[PDB]
């Protein structure tokens, strides 16, 4: 299972 | 200010069949962007969101008739087709930044409100009263309360303002929050809204002073066609006035 | 920009018996970027419908990819991995070597 | 699926208010209340990741994920808090919020001096008809409807002249009836103060 | 023993394409269980190992939303790192990410990790107390104070510290069978004349699992480095990994030299001889 719902751009 | 979301149309009343379009420019930078829907039967619910334009969450979108596409950061579109009367109802669209939701924040536009009718016959323009005070009320409180009536609307998309001296005014006006039906039995009954004004007995009194309720109904466009005996029943502002008087 | 040649190793799933079936790898690691072409080879011919494992990569950066295909030994057949990448100024063939 | 509980809630200005969801999935992890006025847009309040209490002013958010219940207490409550609140919770597959259903609070004004008034409204063009106003009665008074589409009531609004530190209720009534004048029985609960001629 | 959840996500930009191609890859330990690729036909995120098909669709629905959430973002960060070194829009750059933690023998927490690179370079890494960044170089820095004002730290220490070591756990108890197996290598000595004098010794190691193995030569029981070649550790195809390591010696003293093998599923590290 990820991690989520998303991550942040860098 | 920077602007925030900007939806539209603001309102939108239609007949049954057509094709209906919603509009939505996200807060420029934002790259999240989510459509939601309100109404009285299923409360408040998401259709779909997009991220850097792309459709993330549809889990939500009615399986059929509804179409959402965002061909640019800075546009989105929410299409219908053929509209339904069941599709009425407040549709928000709201953007944000990860950052910000991670906080649990977006930001919502103003919405659109939408019905979607059977019948165009059924649209009618309010009519509008302005009550003069009691002179009772003006010696036992020294205040003086105007009155507003709405009525005869269909279906309920008004704004209805008070304007004294040609201003619009704010303090001591008191709108029902919501319209009332003509005759409850029926589903496509009219409607009626009430307002009040009050000022000081010595402001009421005063001949040079000029009081307004306006109306705004949103109604008929003039692609919407119309063979009817009647005035058709456009997007139109409905007045009723009165002035000051000592006796 | 930082590039990284591939390592190679050529080898069968289980040990070589002529006539038995087997699958034939080649292991490319170590590389960068991930751009790569892996042939496997039956006497200088590609074989068609080779299998590839999914994109990864190791802790410092690089990456890995199996080749695969199923193959049965023999006396006389030759095999062979070829590999282009671009740090190689031409391809590299690396043949099989049963006890390898 | 949120359950929450429509109400409505009356309470008088100055108390403590308690709204609450409960929830069946446990993938739930993300909880968080909205204040929405009518015909406008839902305004995020407070927001909590998982379990606990968070404070702010006079607003305090709490989550329980054994009991899967959560809630929102507000201090000395004002008019300006009477809204539809809804609580909105989600997990961590996708930033869908899933609603409840709302529950509508209305805050009565606390009227330090009521002076309860019926009064007769002449239409300002020619409508010899009339409405009567229901004028400056207090908060404990309620208002109901007609029993007859022959006669229009509208329920109790709050009107605030800031000018002069001044609140006052109000209700309004109407017909186009020869039968119908102000001074007649109504379907509720005020006490005996009028005025007539 | 120890045991590992990571996920790993390439995304490689591709002028004249309209999209980067972006591949992401799931493990438990050395075993392999999901994948995307965004030029594949069924735009989902697949199973790749038996033990995880029985998952049912919330599971697909939600890892293959955050997947698809995730070639975005990478495909945004490639533009925007781009933007920072002043590259052509004419080349192909690389952006990497991978994530994960580690439990120890008793199954809890004992590490969890997150970094990025560009071009197959160090960017930004979480490091071990979950709660910091380093940065590589400038770039990175103003990375940095934009995770750090958006809390990205704390978001992902709950997750490596709860979600992530929660699910490795259901993992290696739903694929017990698989994932918690030892297969011991089946081992062999090889010989060849290299030259007239030389041999060359090659201990072997096949189908054993987990990757991890350690093969050393000794000579009269002393270890030896000299002349000794050890090859990667390299996959059979089956699930299992394969070693040797080799030594040359002079010929007639191949008796001296003995190969050590040192696996978990060995009650007792082996010596091998030749022959």
């Amino acid at each position: 299972r990820q991690f989520g719902p998303d991550f942040p751009t860098i | 200010m920077d602007a925030g979301v900007i939806q539209s149309p603001r309102h939108e009343v239609t007949e049954m069949g057509q094709q209906v379009t919603l509009r939505c420019k996200p807060i420029s930078g934002h790259d999240y962007l989510f459509w939601y829907r309100q109404t009285m039967m299923r409360g408040l619910e998401l259709l779909i969101y997009f991220n850097n334009n792309v459709p993330i969450d549809d889990s939500g979108m009615p399986e059929d008739r509804f179409s959402a596409k965002m061909p640019n950061a800075s546009f989105s579109t929410l299409k219908i087709q053929p509209s339904e009367p069941r599709d009425s109802a407040v549709y928000f669209c709201a953007s944000s930044l990860w950052e910000k939701l991670a906080k649990n924040i977006q930001y919502f536009g103003a919405g659109t409100r939408l019905s979607v009718l059977e019948d165009l016959k059924n649209v009618f323009p309010p009519e509008v009263a302005v009550f003069e005070p009691s002179e009772a009320e003006i010696s036992h409180t020294q205040k003086a309360t105007l009155v507003c009536l709405a009525t005869g609307f269909y279906p309920d998309h008004v704004e209805l303002s008070w304007w004294v001296n040609g201003k619009e005014v704010h303090s001591g006006v008191c709108t029902d929050p919501q319209p009332l039906k003509e005759q409850p039995a029926l589903n496509d009954s009219r409607y009626a809204l009430s307002s009040r004004l009050r000022v000081s007995a010595t402001f009421w009194q005063d001949p040079r002073n000029h009081f307004r309720c306006q109306v705004q109904f949103y109604g008929l466009s003039e692609n919407d066609e119309w063979t009817q005996d009647r005035a058709k029943p456009v997007t139109q502002i409905v007045s009723a006035e009165a002035w000051g008087r000592a006796d | 920009m930082i590039q990284r040649t591939p390592k190679i190793q050529v080898y069968s799933r289980h040990p070589a018996e002529n006539g038995k079936s087997n699958f034939l790898n080649c292991y490319v690691s170590g590389f960068h970027p991930s751009d790569i072409e892996v042939d496997l080879l039956k006497n200088g011919e590609r074989i068609e419908k080779v299998e590839h494992s999914d994109l990864s990569f190791s802790k410092d950066w690089s990456f890995y990819l199996l080749y695969y295909t199923e193959f049965t030994p023999t006396e006389k057949d030759e095999y062979a991995c070829r590999v282009n990448h671009v740090t190689l100024s031409q391809p590299k063939i690396v043949k099989w070597d049963r006890d390898m | 699926e949120v359950e929450q509980d429509p109400g409505p809630l009356s309470v008088p200005e100055g108390a403590i208010v308690s709204l609450n969801c409960t929830y069946s999935n446990s993938a739930f992890q993300y909880f968080m209340w909205y204040r929405q006025y009518s015909r406008k847009g839902p305004e995020l309040l407070m927001y909590t990741y998982s379990s606990g209490n968070k404070e702010d002013g006079r607003f305090t958010a709490q989550v329980d994920k054994s009991s899967k219940y959560i809630s929102l207490f507000i201090r000395d409550s004002q008019p300006s808090d009477s809204a539809t609140y809804l609580c909105a919770m989600r997990g961590d597959s996708s930033y869908k919020l899933i609603f409840g259903s709302g529950t509508r609070l209305l805050v009565r004004p606390d009227i330090q001096n009521p002076d309860p008034a019926v009064y007769q409204l002449r239409d300002s063009k020619s409508s010899d008809k009339s409405v009567c106003l229901f004028t400056d009665f207090d908060s404990q008074t309620n208002v109901s409807q007609s029993k007859d589409s022959d006669v229009y009531i509208t329920d109790k609004c709050v009107l605030d002249m800031r000018s002069m530190d001044f609140k006052s209720n109000s209700a309004v009534a109407w017909s186009n009836k020869s039968d119908f004048a102000c001074a007649n029985a109504f379907n509720n609960s005020i006490i005996p103060e009028d005025t007539f001629f | 023993g120890s045991h590992s959840m990571r996920y790993f996500f390439t995304s490689v930009s591709r002028p004249g394409r309209g999209e980067p191609r972006f591949i992401a890859v799931g493990y438990v330990d050395d075993t392999q269980f999901v994948r995307f690729d965004s030029d594949a036909a069924s735009q989902r995120m697949e199973p790749r190992a038996p033990w995880i098909e029985q998952e049912g669709p919330e599971y697909w629905d939600g890892e293959t939303r955050k997947v698809k959430a995730h070639s975005q973002t990478h495909r945004v960060d490639l533009g925007t790192l781009r933007g920072y070194y002043n590259q052509s829009e004419a080349g192909s750059h690389t952006v990497q990410r991978m994530y994960g933690c580690d439990v120890g023998s008793d199954w809890r927490f004992l590490r969890g990790y997150h970094q990025y690179a560009y071009d197959g370079k160090d960017y930004i890494a979480l490091k071990e107390d979950l709660r910091s960044w380093t940065a590589a170089d400038m770039a990175a820095q103003t990375t940095k104070h934009k995770w750090e004002a958006a809390h990205v730290a704390e978001q992902l220490r709950a997750y490596l510290e709860g979600t992530c070591v929660e699910w490795l756990r259901r993992y290696l108890e739903n694929g017990k069978e698989t994932l918690q197996r030892t297969d011991a290598p089946k081992t062999h000595m090889t010989h060849h004349a290299v030259s007239d004098h030389e041999a060359t010794l090659r201990c072997w190691a096949l189908s054993f699992y987990p990757a991890e193995i350690t093969l050393t030569w000794q000579r009269d029981g002393e270890d030896q480095t000299q002349d000794t070649e050890l090859v990667e550790t390299r996959p059979a195809g089956d699930g299992t990994f394969q070693k040797w390591a080799a030594v040359v010696v002079p010929s007639g003293q191949e008796q001296r030299y003995t190969c050590h093998v040192q696996h978990e599923g060995l009650p007792k590290p082996l010596t091998l001889r030749w022959e």
